[PDB]
């Protein structure tokens, strides 16, 4: 049950279907430490198959291809013209849970009802994966029509909602879930064209208007252990029948788990959340305005079904004023899942409910400043940024019209997950509210009043994240009012600087008189409103000290002290040498203190005092006529020092730390040193620190090292950096090691040339020799998509450098990357490896494309085997790239007149040849 | 049903039914101000009980099928409804055993258009035959909503349109009256969790009887029993004297403070001058302490009576609030200022100018000021259908020797006491009350100021009705100059109306009235510093 | 000393919520207050004021909501803006004008409940001016919680003068964008319901309300049915007004299905 989870000479096609009998005879193998330790082996082999064993149980044949209580002819798992999941559910039935001959309950005293738990979650997880299986005969020969009246079918599993206890009527609650999940994407929501074939084949009168009452009814069951299970049911199931015909049954599923919103199991509301996560609620409001009986539906109400602002005001914000630290965490991220899916009525851009559903189903299938704020223009959706601007109106609103402590406190937890996943700088439009009224400064004048207050800093689990949130709203007016603190610009913007500027000085200030035993500008002592914060920095620190657990992301110290650095940091970007010339003196003793608890995030503190103490619409546009317009304009261009106690002790740590989240901000430490001259004298006699960086290329070769793939980007920017003043000779020697001695490529040796490439071709005859070097080795790997994107900076500089050079080297390109083609060597299995192979075509000179005698033997060209969509997936990728060449770099007229030179037959995959491959 | 689509469910016969529903209810309001040529027949009078019952079916039948009525027709046909249940005439005929069939019809249908409205799908209101006990279960949902659902102005109250909650709050309180439905109603949701189910025989459906005391020693249990026979009210005077033995054998200290607090709302529905015991109907009497005027009654001073007749009337129908008035008519004129050996009611245009100003316009509560002395010396003859007069002097023994108990029971003691007031009805009963209240203030602390301002009040009513003489003005003069310097608001508004009272009637002596310039410093002070700001300092102090 | 004093009165507050009393406990927060006066606490002195403003709240939703007592008469309702008027001038003097404006939406959201619709206009407008010019979407929906106070007051001629404030405040900052986008929607329904409730003479008309009568004699369904029923009204049209609202008792809200009712009545 442990290996299971990982397996997905490799573990063989033939070696897992050994496993898979012997488990069969073990549910019949009689004991109850027996039978129930085999059954928890099957409820998880289902859920996450091994891939291997995955395709022989779904086939037709199964078994039968890898071979060359009950009292029926079942037929097992060897027999043919029945799947082995076909025969897999006939088994464990008859012999746990149904009797042959009526439908009826097997007695508790026969079968443990913890025995009869598991048995109910097996025969679930066989319907995701083959839903052929719940309509079968019990058993295949008849069983003796002289003692029973008639015969049953397996539908009388689904007559345990009755059964006594939760667990049992819970789970036969999820097994109504995944059978409505499994048929929908089993024929392509095809129910009236499925339900026929089965009928005449397996004489059963099941159809999906039997199930769906049965499930509406487990949701309101009595027992709050009850109703847990049958709401991860509709997590399953009101997604695939809300865009099916029985879209009127699904609808209603929608409306009871709202009923469900104010039961007392704290379990129980936390998975009514994520099935109102999971509900697209633009496809929602469109069976609204079809519907006149529903709107309507018990007693006759009149008025419209509003489900979307009852859903959203009524539970996800009502939830955040839950009394539960766990059930206020979980609604803030369903606000991150439902701002894509809104549909308020009447936008600028989609305006029926039927246009709202075309436009994001087409963008699927038709295709350095600190980490807070922007500059760019910002090309935004202008409906995109409607949908953020009302879950920020009625959120401010339960924050100031809030009459609990609960209201206020787990709001601003709601507000930090927003701006980390929709920040502030790029969706400014939305977060916008009054201040400068035109780049904006939403709503963060409220927040500074919760902060100020002796009340709400006194909890660290909530007080960390009303600091995140207070510096994005402050950095988002930084492309408009930057032309005391003179690079300000904006009276009406400098008291909430001064004040956060003014509250993280006094918040580093009790951090290190914590982590140092000290008895109580940034000064904590003459205020008693900050003497009630240093008794609860205080709880939290003497729990670590006392309690040894190194790895927990959640500390409320250790989590609170990555907080207010990592917003004294977004600050001073703002700031200038004249309104910190007064504070380099105080910033820097803090630190010294509070770097051993947390240097991860204590440099990024340091990183940035360095810069600025050194200066620095109507369903025609969006399915046809907007994406038409895209393909054939991109076609005619186609055509065309007090550091010096604080830096020394940064140095001593890289040697002998091993978490590789803080040797990636060290490296950045030390690049930003040489371009801003500090001189070499960091290591005064010796060469201490650059001795241990060749050392560490030792351990990644041959593999002796854990965390490589976050340290080798930055690794190789510090080397090639230095040596403008370690040279470029010995820099390459390096990276020739990694690629061919050493792992694979996508995380070593592709990021390790990033660092390199744009610092060597970009930025006399020495350097000459050196760039023949660099252009030898991508050749041994332009299989991969992202040495692609390395390639296009070095076509652009020979057509400005030199124009006889930049002809040549389009050629010897030409024909390597075209056999690959052909032979499928050319990894473009994703849509971010189709857009880098197409600026490839415009940029390579059309000297090297004019001959279509290439250009053709590697188009028309048959795969090996089109069996795996391994394989079938990148043939199809090298006939949608050089077909963009022979329609804009050549016209109609030269590509035919060769094809009656080259004898291309039109049989080259024709429906003889293709039936033969997909088995072959 | 088949004849009430044909013969009752044509278009052109409900047609009707919304210009017959305004018909019934203008007539219905007059009858409180008409002569005895114009009060509806009595043999006439079954068809006006039955014709209530059938224009409210026509409102549940396009509901089911068409659309909303016309949303004025949603309003002009329950307003034939709530005034049949307010006469005396009308009311006493849905109750009789030939009408079970009629009166369990008004409950499925004012909660078939109170649930189609305010309970979107997917909801509920809040978070023997089978008709008659599916008629039963019907009424104890709705009352539960009026704290919830249908109080103007709550979170809850954004679903009805608000021009239904003056007129379905007043038409679910006179339905739980009938003795169809009373005896369920008062029993608490908490009892029906636990194991009470007695029988039930009455010649009806459900005749439980009054719920025992045992039930009610638990707190969550006793707070909802004490809300459905408040807005409830009682019925004929038999089931007046069941609620006063139950609160009695509650007087753990929880359960002290909150039944102290249910026996001065049992006094006051006897003190209320129509048919008293009916919040449905009526409200609370109250007196103005202002005289009539000597201006009037000239040839130019009748003159003067007719012109403000027109300008005050439409006033109420803008600015006042409607505590009063259920229905959306216009000259609902009705001010509960009895006679007086109480007598007839006096009409809203004779009080012209009466009304004290200590009161918004038309909302009638408690304000301190109900009884005025005026009006306790001209019906009780003393100048220096319940017994209502049995039940104040049991309550006179009762708070003396709690007095002569925790701090939390000293404070909601003095405030009972107060209250019943208006019922004393003898020279020897206001006696009593001014003895005991002097003695606390010498052993209790004077640094409880939640107890300080409600004796304040009780101190200075007595000596009123007593005579405000020379060994009675020293101890009453020197308690309002000392609270008056507090340093708490609301217990600077608590004395000020004990003024009042000292200044209303009796010849006040000599040197006493030479402490009228103590309170007649106070008042210059605070009207410069809320002369140009009222919205900034308060409201009731201002 | 006067700091250990203020200590002391914390301890008792606490163990009669659970003994449930709430006249004395709220007189137990009133004592915290007075001592941070003879210091100086700032910003934790309006931290006592403002828990007996919560203890007062509660001692009358046991008297008029749960039990609904008519001996209850605001004993408690005069103690609970009273300790809140102490609360909104301790802000300013410090100078944060964004806190003084929290603590009064909490004074009128009590008496919406309680039964007062006409104070309950009233308090709603005190803490908007706190707030524009801070807060200006926290201040346009302090004033859509005013115009549901003085339908119930049944101030239909002062209900005019704070629809036209709302619509007068997204010209200048939402043109509109999304929170302000849904303020414009409730805001020109609402006043095409009224000026055919109460019609106004052209001399008390004024330039703002000269022009969206002109437009009419927001969704494409609900822009439909309100240039139809300006229209009626004008030519007195009884079977015109009638199938309407039948027809838009679903589209409005019920703030808004109570301004259509009474234009029908005094028209006809």
């Amino acid at each position: 049950r442990y290996l299971v989870p990982l397996l997905q000479v490799s573990p063989s096609a033939e070696q897992l279907v050994q496993v898979y009998e012997l488990t069969l005879h073990h549910t019949q193998h009689q004991d109850h430490n027996v039978v129930t330790g085999a059954l928890e082996l099957l409820q998880q082999l289902f859920r996450t198959p091994p891939p291997e064993l995955l395709q022989t149980l779904t086939a037709v044949g199964g078994i039968g291809q890898l071979t060359a209580r009950i009292k029926g002819d079942i037929g097992q798992s060897t027999d043919d013209d029945s799947a082995p999941l076909v025969h897999c559910v006939r088994l464990l039935s008859a012999s746990f849970l149904l009797t042959g001959g009526k439908n009826v309950l097997v007695p508790d005293r026969d079968v443990r009802v913890s025995v009869k738990a598991l048995a109910l979650s097996c025969v679930g997880a066989a319907v995701a994966l083959h839903p052929e299986s719940f309509f079968s005969k019990l058993y295949k020969v008849p069983l003796d029509t002289t003692e029973y009246p008639e015969e049953q079918y397996v539908s009388d599993i689904l007559n345990y909602i009755d059964h006594g206890d939760p667990q049992v009527r819970g789970a036969t609650a999820i097994l109504c879930g995944t059978l409505i999940c499994s048929i929908l994407s089993r024929s392509r929501f095809h129910v009236g064209d499925w339900m026929g074939t089965i009928r005449t084949l397996t004489g059963n009168t099941f159809s999906l208007a039997d199930c769906i009452p049965l499930l509406r009814k487990t949701l309101k069951d009595e027992s709050s252990v009850t109703c847990k299970l049958a709401c991860t049911a509709v997590r399953n199931c009101v997604m695939s029948l809300c865009s099916s015909s029985y879209s009127e049954l699904g609808l209603q599923l929608i409306i009871d788990v709202l009923t469900l919103r104010n039961s007392s199991y704290w379990l129980v509301r936390t998975e009514l959340l994520e099935t109102l996560a999971e509900i697209d609620f633009r496809l929602v409001s469109f069976l609204e305005a079809k519907a006149e009986n529903l709107h309507r539906g018990a007693h006759h109400y009149t008025g419209l079904l509003k489900l979307q602002e009852r859903v959203l005001n009524n539970v996800v914000i009502h939830l955040l004023g839950d009394e539960d630290p766990r059930v206020r965490h979980v609604a803030a991220a369903s606000l991150i899942r439902l701002v894509p899916k809104l549909f308020y009525k009447c936008d600028q851009g989609q305006a029926d409910p039927v246009v709202a559903v075309a436009r994001d189903q087409s963008s699927v299938y038709l295709k350095r400043i600190y980490r807070g704020y922007n500059l760019l223009p910002s090309i935004t959706d202008v409906t995109m940024e409607n949908n953020l601007s009302r879950v920020i109106a009625a959120v401010s609103h339960e924050l100031i019209t809030s009459t609990t402590r609960a209201l206020t406190f787990g709001c601003c937890e709601a507000l930090c997950l927003l701006s980390t996943a929709f920040p502030v700088c790029i969706w400014s439009l939305g977060w916008h509210c009054g201040v400068p009224p035109l780049c904006t400064v939403g709503m963060a004048t409220m927040i500074l009043t919760l902060l100020s207050s002796a009340w709400f800093p006194l909890d660290l689990s909530a007080h960390q994240d009303a600091l995140i949130l207070a510096g994005n709203l402050l950095a988002a007016s930084a492309p408009k009012s930057l032309r005391v603190w003179p690079a300000l610009g904006d009276r009406a913007l400098v008291p909430m600087v001064e004040q956060l500027f003014s509250h993280l000085l006094k918040v580093i200030n009790i951090c290190a008189h914590v982590l140092d035993d000290v008895a109580p500008l940034g000064s904590f002592y003459h205020l008693p409103s900050y003497l009630r914060l240093h008794d609860v920095l205080k709880a939290t620190h003497a729990n670590y000290k006392v309690t040894l657990d190194l790895q927990n992301s959640t500390e409320k110290f250790g989590g609170f002290l990555r907080s207010a650095l990592d917003v004294l940091s977004q600050i001073l970007e703002l700031a200038t040498l004249q309104d910190i010339g007064k504070c380099v003196e105080e910033i820097l003793g803090y630190l010294k203190s509070c770097f051993s608890r947390e240097p991860m995030m204590a440099t990024v503190c340091v990183q940035q005092l360095l810069k600025t103490l050194f200066g620095t619409p109507g369903l025609y546009h969006y399915c046809f006529m907007a994406p038409y317009t895209h393909f054939t304009q991109a076609l005619a261009d186609a055509s065309l020092r007090l550091f010096e106690p604080l830096v020394i002790k940064a140095l001593k740590q890289y040697t002998t730390t091993t978490c590789v989240q803080l040797q990636k901000q060290v490296l950045d430490l030390l690049a930003q040193l040489v371009q801003l001259r500090v001189n070499y004298c960091l290591l005064d006699s010796d060469q201490v620190f650059i001795g241990f960086v060749l050392k560490q290329f030792e351990y990644i070769e041959v593999g002796q090292f854990r965390e490589s793939e976050a340290i080798i980007p930055n690794i190789f920017f510090f080397l090639v950096l230095l040596s403008y003043e370690i040279g470029i000779p010995k820099i390459i020697q390096l990276c020739d090691g990694i690629m061919a001695s050493g792992r694979k490529a996508v995380t070593h040796a592709i990021p390790a040339l990033q660092p390199i490439v744009h610092d060597l071709f970009v930025l006399g005859k020495e350097l000459e020799t050196q760039k023949e070097v660099v252009v030898s080795m991508l050749l041994r790997l332009i299989q991969y998509h992202q040495v692609l994107e390395m390639f296009i900076l070095v076509l652009q500089q020979c057509h400005k450098e030199n124009e006889d050079k930049w002809k040549r080297l389009s050629r010897q390109i030409a024909d390597i990357i075209l056999p690959m083609l052909a032979k499928q060597q050319m990894h473009i299995d994703s849509h971010e490896a189709l857009g880098v192979l197409n600026t490839l075509f415009e940029i390579l000179a059309p000297s090297s494309l004019r001959p279509v005698d290439m250009l053709l033997r590697s188009m028309f060209v048959t795969p090996n085997t089109m069996a795996s969509v391994s394989t079938v997936q990148l043939w199809i990728s090298g006939i949608l790239a050089i077909l963009r060449v022979l329609i804009s770099q050549s016209t109609e007229d030269i590509v035919l007149s060769r094809i009656q030179e080259l004898s291309f037959s039109p049989y080259l995959i024709s429906c003889t040849v293709i039936n033969r491959l997909r088995d072959g | 049903w088949s004849k009430l689509n044909d013969l009752f469910g044509d278009a052109a016969l409900y047609q009707s039914l919304p210009t017959l529903a305004r018909a019934l209810a203008q007539y219905l309001v007059v009858v409180s101000k008409l002569p005895s040529h114009l009060h509806l027949p009595p043999e006439k009078e079954k068809d006006i009980v039955k014709f209530v019952v059938a224009t409210l079916e026509a409102l549940s039948w396009h509901l089911i099928h068409e659309q909303i009525p016309l949303s004025l027709d949603l309003q002009a046909g329950l307003d034939c409804c709530c005034l049949a249940l307010q006469l005396p005439g009308l009311w006493s005929v849905v109750s009789s055993t030939e009408f079970v069939t009629h009166a369990c019809s008004l409950i499925h249908c004012v909660h078939f258009i109170l649930e189609a409205v305010a309970v979107q799908p997917g909801e509920q209101l809040l978070s023997n035959p089978k008709y008659i006990t599916a008629a039963c279960e019907m009424v104890a949902e709705m009352v539960e909503s009026l704290q919830s659902v249908l109080a103007l102005g709550h979170k809850r109250n954004s679903g009805v349109p608000a021009f239904l909650t003056p007129l379905l709050r007043n038409i679910i309180i006179s339905l739980a009256r009938l003795p169809l439905v009373n005896s369920y109603t008062r029993v608490p949701p908490l009892v029906w969790k636990l194991g009470w189910s007695p029988k039930p025989g009455g010649d009806f459906g459900t005749a439980f009887p009054e719920i025992p005391v045992e039930f009610l020693q638990e707190k969550e249990v006793f707070k909802e029993f004490i809300y459905r026979i408040n807005t409830l009210g009682w019925t004929s005077r038999t089931q007046f004297e069941e609620t006063w033995a139950t609160l009695l054998g509650v007087l753990r200290t929880q359960i002290n403070v909150l039944a102290v607090q249910a026996i001065t709302s049992l006094v006051l529905s006897a003190m209320t001058v129509p048919v008293a015991g009916n919040p449905a109907v009526s409200c609370l009497e109250q007196q103005p302490r202002n005289k009539p005027l000597k201006a009037l009654d000239t040839r130019f001073g009748r003159k003067l009576s007719i012109i403000r007749g027109i300008v005050e009337q439409e006033i109420q129908a803008m600015v006042s609030k409607r505590e009063n008035i259920a229905t959306h008519h216009l000259y609902q004129a009705w001010d509960p200022v009895p006679s007086l050996t109480t007598g007839a009611l006096i009409s809203h245009e004779k009080l012209l100018l009466q009304i004290n100003p200590e009161r918004e316009l038309g909302s009638m509560s408690y304000k301190l000021g109900q009884v005025s002395i005026h009006s306790v010396w001209l019906g009780n003859s003393i100048t220096p259908g319940v017994d209502i007069h049995s039940c104040s002097q049991f309550l006179l023994e009762l708070y003396s020797r709690w007095i002569l108990t925790p701090a939390i029971l000293i404070s909601e003691v003095v405030r009972s006491l107060l209250v019943v007031s208006d019922l004393f009805t003898e020279r020897n009963q206001f006696e009593l009350m001014y003895v005991t209240l002097t003695e606390l203030r010498r052993v209790h602390p004077s640094e409880d100021e939640i107890l300080a301002q409600y004796l304040v009040p009780a101190t200075c009513k007595a000596a009123a009705v007593l005579g405000m003489d020379k060994a009675v003005a020293e101890p009453v003069s020197r308690l309002l100059e000392s609270t008056l310097r507090s340093s708490h608001l609301p217990s600077r508004v608590g004395a000020l109306h004990g003024v009042l009272y000292v200044l209303e009637c009796d010849l006040l002596d000599d040197t006493a009235k030479q402490l009228i310039p103590v309170i007649s410093d106070y008042l210059l002070s605070n009207l410069k510093g809320i002369a140009h700001c009222v919205n900034i300092h308060s409201q009731q102090h201002v | 000393n006067v700091a250990e004093a203020g200590e002391q009165f914390g301890q008792l507050g606490r163990e009669l919520r659970a003994q449930e009393c709430l006249p004395y406990a709220a007189w137990c927060q009133l004592a915290v207050a007075r001592c941070q006066q003879a210091l100086f606490h700032g910003p934790g002195e309006a931290l006592a004021l403002t828990e007996a403003a919560r203890l007062f709240l509660r001692q009358e939703r046991d008297a008029r909501q749960r039990l609904v007592c008519p001996a209850a008469y605001g004993e408690p309702l005069q103690a609970a803006a009273s300790a809140l008027g102490a609360a909104v001038r301790l802000h300013l003097e410090l100078g944060q004008p964004a806190a003084a404006a929290a603590l009064c939406l909490e004074l009128a959201a009590a008496l919406r409940d309680l039964g007062q619709p006409a104070a309950a206009a009233g308090h709603f407008q005190r803490a908007a001016q706190l707030q524009l010019p801070q807060l200006p979407l926290a201040a346009l929906q302090a004033l859509g919680e005013a115009a549901s106070c003085q339908l119930l007051a049944r101030d239909y001629t002062g209900a005019l003068a704070v629809f036209t404030r709302m619509q007068r405040l997204a010209r200048e900052h939402g043109s509109a964008l999304g929170a302000f986008s849904d303020v414009l929607v409730r805001c020109e329904v609402s006043r095409v319901l009224l000026l055919l409730l109460l019609q106004p003479p052209p001399a008390k008309l004024l330039p703002e309300h000269a022009q969206t009568l002109e437009k009419y004699s927001l969704p494409e369904e609900l822009f439909l049915l309100l240039q139809s029923l300006v229209m009626a009204t004008h030519e007195k049209d009884t079977e015109a007004i009638k199938s309407l609202q039948v027809e838009m008792w679903p589209l409005l809200t019920a703030e808004q299905n109570h301004l259509l009712h009474l234009v029908l009545q005094e028209t006809i």
